[PDB]
Order: C-alpha cells, then sequence, then structure tokens
C-alpha cells in the first residue's frame, strides 16, 4: 500500500481529482488561512463569526481549543476520556457530516472520515479523529487541520502565491 | 529549473506520515514527518545518551561518520508541552527524493520521553517559514528555493488511508 506522497515543486494528479481551490495566508510567516464556520450536520455550531486554520501536515488529527472542542463533541454525544473523546462503536456510522469553510468551499468531513470504527459493538468504545489542543499565541488561538483532513483532501502549499491549496484526494 | 522531486511516505495507524532523507557524506538515512507546523530540521544525535528513552530506539546522527559536515554548536531548544526539546546546530547535505541541499539542522541531545517514544521515525523537517525558526535557521524550503531547480515553489500532501 502508497501510504502517502509529498511532491516538491509541483503536485500529482493521480492523486487528487478536479481542480485546487485556494485561500490566501492571513499573514505571510505561518501556514495559516481564515475559517468562516463549522458545521455539525447542516447547522453552523461554531466559529460563526470567522477564526484561525493551521494546514498542519505534522498533526495527527484536526484539533481545535478545548472550548471549541468541548461543544464539538457535546452536539456529536461522545464522551471525554484522560486525553481522547469516544463514542459507543454502534453510534459511529450515524454520527453527523462536519464541514470547514474555508474559501469558497465547504470540506466536509463524514463519519467514515473522523471515527476510528475498530468495531460496531455497542460494548466497545471507538475514537474521534478530533482533539482539544490550545495553541498559544503567536500561532493560536487556532484550529489546526491536520491528517484527518489531508486524508480527505490533497493539499496544496505554495510558496510563490502565499497560499494553500485543496483537492478532492483520490484514494 | 525543471525538477518536480517526490518522497513516498509510510502511513503508521493514521496517526504518523513519514519518508526518508539522508544526512551526510555517506548519507545517513532517517525517517521524517515532513511538517508544516515547524520550520526547523531536527534528527537525533549520536551524543544522545542512552538513558534518554527517545534516543534509545532511533536513528542517531553521527557527525564523526561524515565528511561534509560543518560544525556550529549553537545551542537551540524547542519548548514542548511534555517537557523541553534541546540540542546543537550543525550543518551537512540533505538529500530529500532527488534533491541535495546545504541544511543547518538540530541535533537532539535530550528530549522528553513522551511522546518522542512513540514516534515511528526518527526526525522532523519543517516546512513552515523563516519567522517561525527557532534561531531564525533557514528552513530547508527556503534553501531548495534558493537553488532554482524546482518547477514551481509548491510542495504537495497525499496521505492515504489504512
Ligand atoms: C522521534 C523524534 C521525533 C521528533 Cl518530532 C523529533 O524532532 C524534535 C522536534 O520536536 C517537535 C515536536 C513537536 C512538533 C509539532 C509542531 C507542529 N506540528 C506537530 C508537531 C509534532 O507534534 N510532532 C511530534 C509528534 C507527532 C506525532 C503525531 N501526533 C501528534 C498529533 C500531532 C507523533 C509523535 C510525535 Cl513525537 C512533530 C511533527 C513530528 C514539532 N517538532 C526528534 Cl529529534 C525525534
Ligand atoms: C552557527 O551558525 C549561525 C548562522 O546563522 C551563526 O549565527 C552562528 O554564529 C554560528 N556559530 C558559530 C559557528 O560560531
Amino acid at each position: 500500500s502508497l501510504g502517502g506522497q509529498i511532491v516538491l515543486g509541483g503536485s500529482d494528479p493521480q492523486h487528487y481529482e478536479g481542480n485546487f481551490h485556494y485561500i490566501n495566508l492571513i499573514k505571510t510567516g505561518v501556514w495559516q488561512i481564515q475559517m468562516k464556520g463549522v458545521s455539525v450536520g447542516s447547522s453552523t455550531l461554531l466559529c460563526e463569526d470567522g477564526c484561525l486554520a493551521l494546514v498542519d501536515t505534522g498533526a495527527s488529527y484536526i484539533s481545535g481549543s478545548t472550548s471549541s472542542i468541548e461543544k464539538l463533541m457535546e452536539a456529536l454525544g461522545a464522551k471525554k476520556r484522560l486525553f481522547d473523546y469516544v463514542v459507543k462503536c454502534n453510534e459511529g456510522p450515524t454520527l453527523p457530516d462536519i464541514s470547514f469553510h474555508l474559501g469558497g468551499k465547504e470540506y466536509t468531513l463524514t463519519s467514515a472520515d473522523y471515527v476510528f470504527q475498530e468495531s460496531y459493538s455497542s460494548k466497545k468504545l471507538c475514537t474521534l479523529a478530533i482533539h482539544a489542543m490550545d495553541i498559544p499565541p503567536p500561532t493560536g488561538p487556532t484550529w489546526a487541520l491536520g491528517a484527518t483532513f489531508i486524508r480527505k483532501f490533497y493539499t496544496e502549499f505554495d510558496r510563490r502565491n502565499n497560499r494553500i491549496g485543496f483537492a478532492l484526494a483520490r484514494h | 529549473g525543471n525538477t518536480t522531486s517526490s518522497v513516498i511516505l509510510t502511513n503508521y495507524m493514521d496517526t504518523q506520515y513519514y519518508g526518508e532523507i539522508g544526512i551526510g557524506t555517506p548519507p545517513q538515512t532517517f525517517k521524517v514527518v515532513f511538517d508544516t507546523g515547524s520550520s526547523n530540521v531536527w534528527v537525533p544525535s549520536s551524543k544522545c545518551s542512552r538513558l534518554y528513552t527517545a534516543c534509545v530506539y532511533h536513528k542517531l546522527f553521527d557527525a564523526s561518520d561524515s565528511s561534509s559536515y560543518k560544525h556550529n554548536g549553537t545551542e537551540l531548544t524547542l519548548r514542548y508541552s511534555t517537557g523541553t526539546v534541546s540540542g546543537f546546530l550543525s550543518q551537512d547535505i540533505i538529500t530529500v527524493g532527488g534533491i541535495t541541499v546545504t541544511q543547518m539542522f538540530g541535533e537532539v541531545t535530550e528530549m522528553p520521553a513522551l511522546p518522542f517514544m512513540l514516534a515511528e521515525f526518527d526526525g522532523v523537517v519543517g516546512m513552515g517559514f523563516i519567522e517561525q525558526a527557532i534561531g531564525r535557521v533557514t528552513p530547508i524550503f527556503d534553501n531548495i528555493i534558493s537553488q532554482g531547480v524546482l518547477k514551481e515553489d509548491v510542495f504537495s500532501f497525499y496521505y492515504n488511508r489504512d
């Protein structure tokens, strides 16, 4: 299996579909862009007045501030463990889509995109690929879009134009 | 100035994505996460005591085996939540895919056991900006840009599912 790929000096069309959509960086110096909302299902629960998103390839998960994630998870029925949030494995496949409003587009993750479905049993707990992390100034407070996001959306980091481009990953 | 260069990544458990770089002459190979959330190159140093758990199961860079290594020694420190990561600056030739670049990087002499002992890779290649670089060390992608070998001043990530 091909675990992943980084291209320097371009992109690889055999691994994404359609065309890139681009968002300008807020300020040069960091791979961070403006976010205009996070929808659970079809309602904008969070970041309703805009917030920041770090596109962080060295992070495993999607992260938000403790307050934002408490709220995200409250809406998902997920239970706070020490480190992570969990759901009863049987409800995993029924978890709502989650959307990130970036540029002109919604970037939608379904339950298969963020639930570690290690079982389908009600006696078992399944982890979520979303965690709380308080990133301190100057970078944060911010969301971080890690591997959970990048898996679904092929990402281009563009230094010439100071932008980040997203296209649908082809698996 | 017409090259694209790719690096195959390994997916560990949907949480760690890493590929190979080479440091020195001859190349000492290391598995590294290519990290847009940091701007430094870090690898463990042969000078990291075996009494650090994070250093005992990872590849260690040995300057005394590299003919192209240029000593620097500036102590540098990264502040992590679980403790401090510290080491010193060295320069050597770093190969990434088909690309060779002379680069300043940190050799790590101490780091918290956690999360570092849980990494399946040995170091990190920061792909962020000089602004966030510890010691304002020129980031690797800036040294690649300066070479003028790339088709475009961009890099892209594909991450598969496991
Ligand atoms: C063995 C080993 C590992 C490393 Cl990083 C290393 O370099 C020391 C440099 O230290 C660090 C530590 C953290 C960071 C974070 C900065 C922003 N992105 C996530 C990074 C992140 O969390 N990780 C660390 C990390 C991430 C994950 C993935 N999961 C966490 C949710 C991110 C798992 C383990 C580790 Cl240790 C950086 C990017 C690799 C950068 N550099 C050396 Cl010298 C030796
Ligand atoms: C290490 O390199 C940096 C270059 O930015 C320099 O500031 C520092 O003086 C160097 N240390 C040495 C070799 O004295």
